[PDB]
């Protein structure tokens, strides 16, 4: 009836390609975000996935009616008809939104001109993560967006008091990581086309040790303390002896490979394969201990004699005090 | 007021432009500038033989038919009229599948100078094709560059050239590679003859240098702790036969 | 449904149907059924999947769409489109556990106060699937179940229709993967009390090669489930499984050491734990699959 | 047949106090589980639409509770008026109704 | 927005009554229209119901065979027709449309029958 | 792994259009696939697919043409990738049947016919179909109705029987594991003086 | 070439020249080369690949397209796409194997009375790769070989143009993959029979992880190469080094 009238005469001698206020001022948008879920953060390609709801406000001096009802709530029809502005995610390897079963966006037009756009996005946003201290580490890697051709003299972006809001996140896909807080962030790049206002979210997560725990950390503990039951069995048994030290190291090497492929192929070391090369060590040093014993036993016995007495105080004691020294150096960090 | 104005001059420099026809259709062929700014280079693989790189892709050129003189602004117009005015058929030669970014709206710019200045930028994600030489894997140093021409237009027809000349190039000392490191990179301008006519190419190229410190704590440590622990079996005597045949043998298979 | 993505996949007819009353007509035919191209031009609701994740809206060889436009103005507009939508699990027990996949939809951009949703049907009988309609390997439905309610969000108040589909996982590819291994390395590794006590090598090498099979068990079954960050009950069978093998292993060591200078008691604890270890075992397996059956 | 089960079959209460009727579920009803009420001598009136839905022209003292199988009707200033049948139904699957709570004053 | 009913009937046990249910206000085709039934001192019963702008009906498996549902759209109208009636439903006959949450948000006035020699 | 197979096909539709009669050129029309836009072309699709497409190198490959008397032949090269559940109770010795479901959206079998054109020869290039691991043994042709909440539909199915090969099989797991049962009765030609040897041959066998 | 699917891809400069009589013009040029959008305008023929499994035809950052008209009327009609092919192989010679992996092209809906294709110079030079351009990791491009011919099909005979390439695979990788840890498994089994008599468990242990070693190998080699149904020729080596070795533990027992 008259909602018909007031948009087509909202359209008439519209142009969409011009911003409000083109040789005025700058516009002023007003964003929010909604977290629906924070996808799997897998560090091999140095990407986490997210789902939002990205809603954006702003003025148009062209969309003002006159009439008796405020507000305007329209479909994703009408999207393409008025001017919006051209926000992109400069962190983004992937973005795609959704189509299904209609185009997931909205548009609201006010009484005075104001507009409010929303739409649901699945970004691939992309974090260089510092894979130090691996895997009882924290990261804080961002969520970026601004404007793709109009700079800063042209639109002008700025957070809500209420921008960014979190869902349950318990019904999250952070499988290996957990939410634990967020900022917003607005700055000024220098781009070879511009000044821009960029806006970022960043977002806190920390692993959580559940999983790294029973795949690296218990299984190699359990080899070492495996090639510990070495000094327990009678030295003249050369194969029995020979046998644990050399399936331990086995083991042990496995173990570093399958737990090396988790993360990217970084070139430092982190805080993972430092504990696998000291237990890699450990049961090294147990088959070189038993080979100088071998080795031994055959010039003089009385010193070979309380080798195996002594290692086996030596090994569990040299152990627990590392696993002592790694675990409170790394978790006071 | 100055909407009226911008908005009758657009309405003025689209009414009657004719996209099939590039600017001096019939006169001197067109220069076109780039800027590339490059975001990251995502993954450098060895066994599809390509690397992946998002960039911020801008072209510059000067078209006489999108000149104006009564406002003294430059005008950033909403990307859908691009597809109204004549961009340059740039394309990547050595891609495999390339794609601009669409979220919210397709990443793309487009923006007017009063002179008759086009400026016009894509966000691009381009997986390239580079053969490495990998006799020397992994103390390698592989020389891999992105191809760019110009698909219909011939050397007389367009004209390609990098704005700056040494900084058209941006953020390729920011680019943090988890298994590399680039070490130099350069631009070249050539021709390129095909059996259809000339054509002007650019040319991106980024000297990557592969680091060790993985590739020696993955292989290089195992190898030469597994080769220790073969030398260890000549300090067990010649009389326990399992023992160093065990030994020897789990170390051959390792 | 991909439990290593936490999703699963629904091919789905979507059917809706309102009362336009601008679309009225008179004719010989007292319903129009229509082309996947009209509904382009007319008003059609924008259903959008709460935790659908990337869902695709078949376009072969034509719009799989669907629309008829009854004479007293009710239009009927049917989608087929494959949604693929998120289902959290919490796979404390498993692999014998069950879940509840949602699917909840409701309208993008229209109020509580502009566009409710309501079953067709009674809403036991709204949600239909086919009888040959399983592409499940892993699990097994079990059954629907419908809901309706209201969600607040920042710009308003939505009705949302929610869609549990009940699944049960199945055991029987785990068996053998996981749990007949484990039990025949246990049995593997207690097989070694019955040799002699003057063959250390031998059983040396039994306990050494079982301790490898379980912990190359232990990484093969926990690859193919995802990273989760707790223990499943797969993971306590190979732990306590882990234990028993250690343990024997830890008890022939006990018994090589106590050799040549008390044999008799060396002889007493390989006589003792010769049944104490299948014994235990059976307990722990009896236990376990109580708890976990009946859960 | 699913059937709804509610509880107490009679009862009596005065006037100006919070009051609670319970209906239960043999199998699982949603949130499709209404609450009418009917006077003597008179049709049934739609009080509860929904679990937790008020239907219009219904005071702001009538409140519903849901559950998959627990429901609740919950008056708060009860007055005199409210000398009524309620009846607890579903609508999960076919309709069925409870057996009915006779409200009383004293 | 009203549903009225006929009269209450006193018929003969072994013969067959038709209840009618007549719509003003909105289309029937829209919605569902239920019978429920209610004995003296008692919970509702429902009988059955139908779709009107189908065709479809369900009926409750103590009522399969006995009642029978049918509309006539031209004029908005359900009739209930119940076939052998015995000695013991002698109670009051509501003709009832679904509402918002699936509930019964409109009812008529209900039909008394009674069946005596 | 994923219970589907692709497969690639011309699928045509033949119908009679009376509003694309003609009777002044006598030849048949092929005109170019672009006007198939302008045209109304059943909304056929396919039940059981998961993901396909029409190949569109060097443009859409997709063809009409018109006919005098109003005939419409519309072509299309489409690779879907078609869902069939296999019942792998007797694999790799198994037989496996699945189809592919060709139905009318939109149409009711009130107002759209589906039948094969020739009913025998409507389904060609299956002899020739040399796949690595399967080989087709029959093919079927089906006519069907069947009946949704919303109306009754024509549907087609064409189904394929595949027998997979053994040979592979054989020679990449029956015969290694028989080869390792062979090995682990190397064990009692050892005398039962040596223990080691018996133990390490026959738990590697085991553990293999 | 990936040879799991037996497919391979291409990336081609697909020219295309006719003669259309609707488009002469007379101006003051020639030849007027014109965008991407103009040949959508105009009729262009329905070129598609007859063993193509899913082809991309790049539009990045315009339509990888070209129109050139002519004032005769004569266009010509380029293309920048990308071909993922089919390629049927016989592998019972792999890795030692010759392959023509075949690219057949033809118009779609346009039979041999309305549309016939032909190569624009000798049939010898018409498909030409660079030099450069050269992907193949495992293979070695030796040559191209075009044809025509006709084929028919349900809607009548179409005219098809055939290009072969031939490829040479590079034993070099599989050389040092498989054949020499088989041939080092071999002499390693070998190498028990100079062990003395005495050590029963380590010639036992010998013989057993040669045997298991070649399992492994015979399974690893086989899971690059598809499904195939019959036997290559690693495989044959493989069995005849399984039986070196089996031999080699039957030799043990026996002694
Ligand atoms: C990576 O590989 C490319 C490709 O070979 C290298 O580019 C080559 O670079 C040299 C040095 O810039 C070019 O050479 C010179 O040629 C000009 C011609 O006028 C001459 O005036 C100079 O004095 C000099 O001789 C050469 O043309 C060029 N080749 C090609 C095919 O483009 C590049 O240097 C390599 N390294 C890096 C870091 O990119
Ligand atoms: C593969 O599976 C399909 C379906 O599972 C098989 O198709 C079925 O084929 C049989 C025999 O050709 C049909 O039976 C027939 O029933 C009609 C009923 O009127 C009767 O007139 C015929 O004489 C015949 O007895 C059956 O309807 C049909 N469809 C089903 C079961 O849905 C097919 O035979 C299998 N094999 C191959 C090689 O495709
Ligand atoms: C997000 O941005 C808003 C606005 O910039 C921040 O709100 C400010 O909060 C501080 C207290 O921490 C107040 O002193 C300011 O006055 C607020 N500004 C306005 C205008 O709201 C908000 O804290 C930011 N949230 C973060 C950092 O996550
Ligand atoms: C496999 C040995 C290794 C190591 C051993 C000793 C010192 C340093 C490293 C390790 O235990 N874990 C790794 O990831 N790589 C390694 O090379
Ligand atoms: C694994 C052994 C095998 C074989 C051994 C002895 C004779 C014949 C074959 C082989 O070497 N390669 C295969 O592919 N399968 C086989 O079973
Ligand atoms: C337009 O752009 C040019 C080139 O960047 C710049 O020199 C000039 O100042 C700009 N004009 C305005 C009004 O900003
Ligand atoms: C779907 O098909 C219709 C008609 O065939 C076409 O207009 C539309 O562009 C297609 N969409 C996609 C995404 O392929
Ligand atoms: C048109 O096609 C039909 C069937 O393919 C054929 O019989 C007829 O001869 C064709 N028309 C001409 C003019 O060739």
């Amino acid at each position: 009836g008259d909602v018909t009238v007031i948009l087509n005469n909202l359209l008439e001698g519209y142009d969409n390609k011009l911003r409000p206020d083109i040789g005025v001022k700058p516009t002023l948008i007003h964003t929010d975000m909604y977290v629906n879920s924070i996808g799997p953060v897998n560090a091999i390609n140095m990407e986490y996935t997210i789902d939002i709801f990205f809603a954006q406000t702003w003025y148009d001096r062209r969309l003002k009616f006159n009439s008796t009802i405020k507000v305007l709530r329209l479909n994703s029809n009408m999207v393409g008809k008025i001017w919006i502005p051209d926000t992109f995610f400069r962190n983004s390897k992937k973005a795609d939104a959704h189509w299904i079963t209609t185009p997931n966006r909205m548009l609201r037009i006010w009484n005075d001109g104001r507009v409010l756009y929303t739409l649901r996005l699945t970004i691939d946003a992309e974090c260089q993560l510092q894979l130090h201290n691996f895997p009882m580490d924290e990261h804080s890697c961002p969520l970026e967006f601004s404007s793709y051709g109009y700079p800063r003299e042209e639109i002008v972006y700025q957070w809500k008091r209420s921008s960014v809001e979190v869902g349950d996140t318990r019904s999250w896909r952070l499988y290996q990581f957990s939410f634990v807080g967020l900022r917003n962030t607005t700055e000024v790049v220098k781009t070879t086309s511009g000044d821009y206002v960029v806006m970022s979210v960043y977002f806190d997560l920390s692993r959580r040790m559940g999983y790294f725990t029973i795949q690296t950390y218990i299984p190699c503990t359990l080899i070492v303390v495996l090639s510990w039951v070495s000094f327990w069995i009678n030295k003249d048994a050369v194969p029995a002896r020979t046998s644990l030290g050399i399936t331990t190291v086995l083991t042990m090497t496995t173990l570093s490979t399958i737990a090396r492929k988790s993360l990217p192929k970084v070139s430092y070391v982190t805080a993972m394969d430092l504990f696998v090369s000291v237990c890699f060590i450990f049961v090294f040093s147990a088959l070189v201990e038993y080979g100088t014993l071998h080795y031994f036993v055959s010039s003089q016995p009385a010193r070979a004699a309380k080798m195996d007495s002594y290692a086996r105080i030596f090994f569990p004691t040299a152990f627990c005090l590392f696993n002592l020294v790694y675990w409170v150096s790394y978790l006071y960090l | 007021s100055n909407m009226s104005l911008v908005k009758e001059t657009v309405d003025r420099l689209l009414k009657g432009y004719d996209i099939r026809l590039r600017p001096d259709f019939g006169g001197p062929p067109v220069a076109v500038g780039m800027n590339i700014d490059i975001a990251s280079i995502d993954m450098v693989s060895e066994v599809n033989m390509d690397y992946t790189l998002t960039m911020y892709f801008q072209q510059a050129w000067r078209d006489k038919r999108l000149s104006y003189n009564v406002i003294p602004l430059n005008l950033t117009l909403d990307n859908r009229v691009a597809d109204q005015l004549w961009v340059p058929d740039t394309y990547f030669l050595n891609d495999k599948k390339s794609f601009v970014h669409g979220v919210t709206v397709k990443n793309r710019m487009i923006r007017l100078h009063p002179d008759g200045t086009v400026l016009y930028g894509l966000r691009i994600t381009t997986t390239a094709a580079c053969m490495m030489d990998l006799r020397r894997y992994p103390l390698d140093e592989q020389n891999c560059t992105l191809e760019i021409e110009s698909y219909g237009y011939t050397t007389d027809d367009i004209e390609f050239y990098w704005r700056g000349d040494d900084n058209a190039v941006t953020g390729v000392t920011k680019i943090e590679l988890p298994q590399f490191s680039i070490v130099d990179y350069k631009l070249i301008t050539k021709k390129v003859v095909f059996s259809t006519g000339s054509y002007p190419r650019l040319s991106l190229s980024f000297k990557l240098k592969r680091n060790i410190g993985y590739f020696i704590l993955q292989t290089y440590m195992p190898s030469i702790l597994i080769t220790i622990l073969s030398w260890v079996s000549f300090w067990i005597n010649y009389d326990a036969s399992a023992a160093r045949v065990a030994l020897g043998i789990t170390t051959v298979l390792t | 449904v991909s439990d290593h993505d936490m999703e699963y996949t629904i091919d789905v007819f979507f059917r809706q149907s309102w009362k336009d009353e601008r679309l009225k007509f008179k004719g010989p035919m007292t319903v129009l059924r229509l082309n996947n191209l009209m509904a382009s031009k007319i008003w059609t609701p924008d259903t959008f999947f709460h935790n659908g994740k990337k869902s695709v809206a078949h376009n072969m060889t034509m719009p799989n769409k669907l629309l008829r436009i009854t004479e007293d103005g009710t239009l009927l507009y049917t989608m087929r489109l494959t949604v693929r939508a998120e289902c959290p699990m919490h796979l404390e027990d498993f692999p014998m556990d069950a879940h509840a996949c949602p699917l909840k939809f409701g309208s993008y951009a229209y109020t509580r106060a502009e566009v409710v949703y309501e079953w067709t049907r009674e809403p036991a009988r709204s949600v239909v699937v086919a009888e040959d309609g399983s592409r499940l390997n892993q699990y097994d439905l079990l059954g629907q179940t419908v809901d309706s309610g209201i969600v607040q969000s920042s710009t308003g108040e939505y009705v949302v229709m929610t869609t549990h589909f009940h699944l049960k996982r199945k055991i029987g590819y785990f068996v053998i993967q996981t749990y007949l291994p484990c039990i025949m390395t246990v049995i593997l590794s207690q097989v070694s009390f019955w040799l002699n006590r003057e063959s250390v090598p031998a059983r040396t090498v039994f306990g050494v090669t079982t301790v490898l099979t379980m912990t190359t068990l232990s990484i093969s079954a926990r690859n193919s489930l995802p990273k989760v960050a707790y223990a499943t009950a797969m993971d306590w069978f190979i732990a306590v499984c882990y234990a028993f093998v250690f343990s024997a292993l830890i008890e022939f060591a006990t018994v090589n050491y106590f050799t040549k200078s008390q044999p008799a008691r060396a002889a007493k604890i390989d006589r003792l734990s010769r049944i104490a270890f299948p014994l235990l075992f059976g307990i722990f397996n009896l236990v376990y699959w109580a708890t976990y059956l009946n859960r | 047949n699913i059937v709804m089960t509610q509880s107490p079959k009679s009862m009596s209460m005065s006037v100006g106090e919070r009051v609670t009727l319970s209906c239960k579920a043999s199998e699982y009803v949603g949130t499709y589980v209404s609450w009418y009420q009917q006077k003597p001598e008179q049709s049934p009136k739609l009080l509860i639409y929904g679990a937790s839905n008020r239907y219009t022209g219904v005071p702001d003292r009538f409140t519903g509770s849901g559950s998959a199988t627990d429901f609740t009707l919950t008056i708060g200033s009860v007055q005199a008026e409210d000398l009524a049948d309620y009846h607890c139904g579903q609508s999960y699957s076919y309709p069925t109704f409870g057996a009915g709570t006779k409200l009383e004053l004293k | 927005v009203q549903l009225q009913q006929s009269g209450a009937e006193l018929v003969k046990p072994g013969a067959s009554v038709k209840l009618s249910c007549t719509a003003s206000g909105f289309n029937i085709k829209d919605t569902y229209m239920y019978w429920v039934k209610q004995r003296p001192e008692q919970g509702l019963e429902w009988i059955g119901r139908i779709d009107p702008a189908n065709g479809d009906t369900k009926y409750d498996p103590k009522f399969q065979g006995k009642a029978t549902i049918t509309t006539d759209t031209f004029s908005n109208t359900a009739y209930l027709q119940l076939s052998s009636l015995t000695s013991e439903d002698t109670a009051v006959y509501y003709c009832a449309r679904k509402g918002l949450r699936w509930a019964m948000d409109y009812w008529g006035q209900g039909t008394s029958v009674t069946v005596s020699t």
